[PDB]
């Protein structure tokens, strides 16, 4: 609804991981179906990934954030990881249902 | 002018192969490096073959085939 | 149309015996051609240790002039007729093979009788093939599978006519005399010992009839009554550790006491055997192999290859599995493969043994593809079980096998024994006997 | 419908052939135009990548399910790849063919080519590589098609060692586009019915396009290479041109090969009766292994000598084969000997056919090549039917050819080709 997509962008901002330049796929924590998902990532996202990353631990280990301007946005905020992801855990799945049967 | 190095003009340290066995006083141009060359893979030792009784069937009449599988060895049949 | 049908479908061979105790098998199927063949139940578990070499000699031998037809003759006819020949041995049988057209079946079973029954052994040609033997016996030095197999079967057949090899030592091989051949062929090659198998476009009738042409007389009775006997072989556990760093590469096999050739627990440890597969290291399945031990190979990347053997000779066998690898794997592989025997052994599981039965399905059918392994069949029936299994009974067999007799028959086979050890290259890595015998039981059942 | 072959034409191009022989073991082939024959300089090996990945993730089953799917039904899937042609072959029960059919049309027709899969299968392409080179007959008949052909038969059948990390899922997507068509298919059956094969045509094979790319039509250049390698033994073959696939003079050619030595047939023997084997034993008292090397294609073929010898003898061997040959081009010949060599040529043709693997193997190269059935028995009368004085025209041919060799070892005194 209207509601809904301005109180995510209010809770996308309280979260805080845009004011560092992340987004929410960097931010997912990193299991063993993630860790095949980055395996998988092509060469240009993850080495986009990496330095977003490293600019991240940069900025928390100097107690500050990007400026305003500099904040990614929700519009522009793409999902990357989420095909691969998607991918990685169906294959998981069929894997555990054929271990089931 | 009876030399690779007064003959042929670029093409003297082409020809021409030096060996620094002891290090000069001046640092040699274009020093080099190996960049890691890779190791090709250790596999079964074939058999050497000293008889001609054991030596025969083994020159090839066939075109070259190979055949892969999911479960069974890729073979090569000649 | 299903598979029961079509095993129906599949044609009865016919046995007959000769007047002297001859054994004339025949399968006829529409091929255009035939395999026609000699299996006879001789070998280096019928040798002596004074004669070790004589089967290899008589099959090198064989083919290298007769008395009808001397020197090259019976090359210039098998050449001009279009036919392939073949001979081998095992430690229990001597095998000729003939491959060729169906119109030529009567000189086919001519040229085997005389190869079988009139062969002359010349000096000259006896020194030249003692020459050949000993390249070959260098070559075969060389071979690193077949020395390990022959250093399992020495380890586990120790003290036995079983535990030669079946080229034989090199002073018995240099030693060894027409005397001595002429011996084995008047002592090993009787009547009632061979089977004539012919397979293909061959009418039994006519085989019978040439049977009965050439290989009547082919002097069943005894010298001075010295009719030998069979003796069961001890297995023994014990290892053998041939160290030779410079190698590239470590070949161990690791076996135990087999059932026999009459035992009906083949299928299912031919079936276990399925369960734990077959892996080379050019295989495309990658991680995602059914058989867990070769999916943990790839995933820890530890042999080159493994396979699984279960070689049965009279009231005995070897069975297990041999391995190439590294020399940094081998305690790994070692541990996976014995982890994935005790996993047989312990929790079996009817998905996972219906795969395996399915998988040996379609070996039997595909290895019985073609004239020439279903005339190899044939011979080896006859010699071992007495007659020719058909389809249908190994069918029934496998219908029967089923998990819980698998997992009793593993318990009773693989579980708690003393096992056989050969291992060639640097096998430093290899562990000790006593760590083997401890992955050969589980503290957790 | 055990008595024939049912054969009928798609109007798509595809061809279907079944034998309902009521076999325990059903096999199903499907054979393409796409060998290592239709790349250019810059796709090579990406016949040898899809010839390894034939086992991935693909639009309607996964890697995993093929694998283990095709392993619970305990039946086989493979690829034979030629320079021609490759084939993919599976085998199974009866009762799970139509699952084993699905698989392999999903393998063939789609697959996905995901790019972290070749980058993990292009080290397997380099051990396989290993794997084929651990014998040094490969590496010779390589260089020798490489030193025969100036194109489309120099590709190599293996992936080059740089092109190793090169080959891109966008090159192998390119390649299946363009020659996995329906124009250049052939699904052959053994134990299968007829109405099934063509249901799952239509179902599956629909979809492509057509002929595709033509080729290169494989131009001769000659010349010759020698890979000095420190072996114990030397191998050396010598080569010029021959006849195509169905050509009288092909047909030639191949009882020619079979009368100067195609091989043994008994082990451990002599082999007396191969001209090749008796000239060189005339003069020798070294281990040798000498044969005709005899290869045809759709356009172009491959007749000569190979000879393995001693690093001293491989002159005199290859001279003494050689001097066969020109002795065999010049006349002297006798017709119990043509007549022995087209019995062998009968036999081993026979002996291919009695397996069904080679049954379906021949079934499929010959609807791929000519569109139609030959029978074995007119294939027999058409080799009766060759004359010695062809064979005699074919020895002339590779005489006076100009010459193509490949050699490898330690060629201390292995001669050259204007030595010859």
């Amino acid at each position: 609804s209207k509601w809904l997509d301005g109180f995510r962008k209010w809770y996308y901002n309280a979260a805080g991981f845009n004011k560092l330049g992340l987004m929410r796929d960097d931010t997912l924590h990193e299991t063993e179906d993630v860790k095949e998902a980055i395996r998988r990532l092509p060469e240009d996202l993850y080495n986009d990934r990496m330095f977003r990353i490293k600019r991240a631990l940069d900025l928390t280990m100097r107690h500050q954030i990007l400026p305003k301007d500099q904040w990614t946005k929700y519009e522009e905020d793409k999902f990357y990881l989420e095909p691969y992801l998607k991918e990685v855990i169906r294959e998981r799945k069929e894997r555990e249902e054929w271990a089931k049967k | 002018m009876l030399s690779v190095a007064a003959r042929s003009g670029p093409f003297a340290p082409v020809l021409s192969a030096t060996s620094r066995g002891v290090a000069g006083a001046l640092r040699p141009l274009l020093q080099g490096a190996v960049p890691a060359a890779s190791e090709p893979p250790v596999l079964d030792v074939k058999r050497p073959f000293l008889c001609r009784e054991s030596l025969s069937g083994q020159a090839a009449a066939r075109p070259l085939v190979a055949t892969v599988g999911l479960n069974v060895p890729a073979s090569v049949r000649f | 149309a299903t598979f029961a049908q079509a095993l129906q479908s599949v044609p009865e061979t016919q046995v007959s015996i000769l007047d002297n105790g001859l054994r004339v098998a025949s399968e006829q199927s529409s091929h255009a051609t035939c395999t026609v063949g000699v299996w006879i139940d001789a070998g280096s578990r019928y040798e002596t240790e004074k004669n070790n070499g004589a089967g290899y000699f008589l099959e090198h031998l064989a083919f290298k002039g007769t008395k009808n037809r001397p020197g090259n003759a019976l090359e210039k006819e098998v050449e001009s007729i279009g036919a392939h020949l073949n001979a081998y041995s095992t430690r229990e049988h001597t095998a000729y093979l003939i491959k060729a057209l169906s119109k030529d079946l009567p000189k086919v079973v001519e040229l085997l009788a005389d190869i079988v029954q009139n062969s002359s052994l010349e000096d000259s040609q006896i020194e030249k093939e003692r020459d050949v033997i000993l390249r070959e016996m260098q070559e075969n030095d060389a071979s690193m599978q077949n020395v390990v197999f022959d250093y399992l079967h020495a380890t586990a057949f120790q003290g036995t006519p079983l535990a030669q090899a079946v080229e034989g030592p090199s002073e018995n091989v240099r030693r060894l005399s027409r005397t001595d051949l002429t011996d084995y062929l008047n002592r090993h090659y009787k009547a009632p010992r061979m089977v004539l198998a012919a397979a293909g476009g061959v009418e039994h009738q006519q085989l019978l009839d040439l049977a009965q042409k050439h290989l009547s007389s082919v002097s069943r009775v005894y010298e001075e009554d010295a009719v030998p006997g069979l003796t069961p072989c001890r297995f023994t556990g014990s290892e053998i550790r041939h160290r030779d760093d410079a190698l590239p590469l470590a070949h161990v096999a690791i076996a135990v006491e087999g059932p026999g050739w009459a035992n009906p627990d083949n299928v299912t440890l031919q079936v276990a055997n399925a369960i734990i597969g077959h892996y080379d290291c050019t295989y495309g399945g990658g991680v995602h192999l059914s058989s867990p031990l070769a999916s943990v190979a790839v995933a820890n990347k530890l042999c080159q290859s493994f396979q699984t053997f279960n070689i049965s000779y009279s009231d005995t066998g070897l069975l297990g599995a041999h391995f190439v690898c590294d020399a940094m794997s081998i305690d790994d592989m070692v541990f996976f493969l014995q982890g994935q025997w005790m996993r047989l052994c312990t929790s079996a599981t009817e998905s996972e043994v219906t795969r395996g039965k399915n998988i040996l399905r379609n070996a039997l059918v595909s290895h019985l593809d073609g004239t020439t392994p279903v005339c190899e069949d044939i011979g080896r029936s006859l010699l071992t079980y007495g007659r020719r299994i058909p389809l249908a009974e190994w069918e029934s067999r496998i219908q029967e096998v089923d998990a819980q007799m698998l997992r009793d028959i593993c318990s009773k086979y693989f579980y708690d024994q003393c096992p056989a050890v050969a291992g060639y290259g640097p096998i430093e890595q290899l562990p000790d006997y006593n760590r083997i015998r401890s992955g050969m039981f589980w503290l957790r059942f | 419908q055990p008595q024939d072959l049912e054969f009928t034409k798609l109007p798509n191009g595809l061809v279907i052939a079944s034998l309902e022989n009521y076999a325990p073991l059903s096999r199903i082939g499907l054979f393409v135009k796409a060998g290592s024959r239709y790349e250019d300089s810059n796709n090579l090996g990406t016949s040898h990548l899809l010839r390894l990945a034939s086992s991935l993730t693909t639009k309607g089953a996964s890697s995993f399910k093929i694998t283990r799917g095709i392993e619970a039904v305990g039946g086989k899937l493979s690829v034979t790849a030629t320079r021609e042609n490759m084939a993919y072959t599976v085998e199974g029960i009866r009762s799970d063919i139509e699952i084993l059919m699905e698989f392999l049309l999903n393998v063939t027709t789609a697959p996905e080519f995901r790019r972290w899969e070749v980058a993990a299968l292009r080290s397997q392409l380099k051990i396989d590589k290993a794997v084929a080179f651990q014998n040094s007959q490969t590496r010779i008949i390589e260089n020798l098609h490489d030193v025969a052909y100036k194109n489309a038969l120099a590709n190599p059948l293996y992936c080059p060692d740089y092109r190793m990390g090169k080959i891109t899922s966008e090159e192998l997507h390119y390649f299946v586009q363009n020659h996995f068509t329906s124009a250049r298919m052939a699904l052959v059956g053994l134990g299968v019915s007829h109405s099934v094969l063509k249901q799952v045509a239509e179902q599956f094979l629909n979809m492509r396009g057509g002929l595709g790319l033509a080729g290169a039509k494989a131009k001769y250049r000659g010349g010759e290479i020698r890979e000095q390698n420190g072996d114990n033994l030397v191998h050396a073959a010598i080569v010029a041109e021959s006849a195509a696939i169905g050509n009288a003079e092909a047909n030639a050619f191949s009882v020619l090969q079979h009368l100067l030595g195609a091989g043994p047939h008994i082990k451990r023997g002599n082999n007396t009766t191969s001209l090749l084997s008796q000239s060189v034993a005339k003069g020798s008292h070294q281990p040798f292994d000498v044969s005709a090397f005899n290869a045809s294609y759709s356009d172009s073929g491959l007749f000569g000598i190979y000879t393995i010898s001693q690093a001293a003898a491989a002159g005199e061997v290859i001279n003494a084969a050689y001097n066969q040959v020109k002795a065999v081009a010049q006349g002297n010949l006798s017709s119990a000997d043509v007549q022995a060599a087209k019995n062998k040529l009968k036999a081993g043709y026979l002996m291919s056919v009695e397996t069904s693997e080679g049954f379906l193997s021949e079934i499929g190269s010959q609807a791929l090549a000519a569109g139609s059935y030959m029978p074995p028995s007119t294939v027999l009368q058409q080799i009766d039917s060759v004359a010695d004085a062809d064979v005699v025209k074919a020895a002339k041919k590779f005489v006076s050819g100009k010459k193509s060799m490949a050699a490898s070892g330690n060629l201390g005194h292995t001669p050259f080709l204007d030595e010859l």
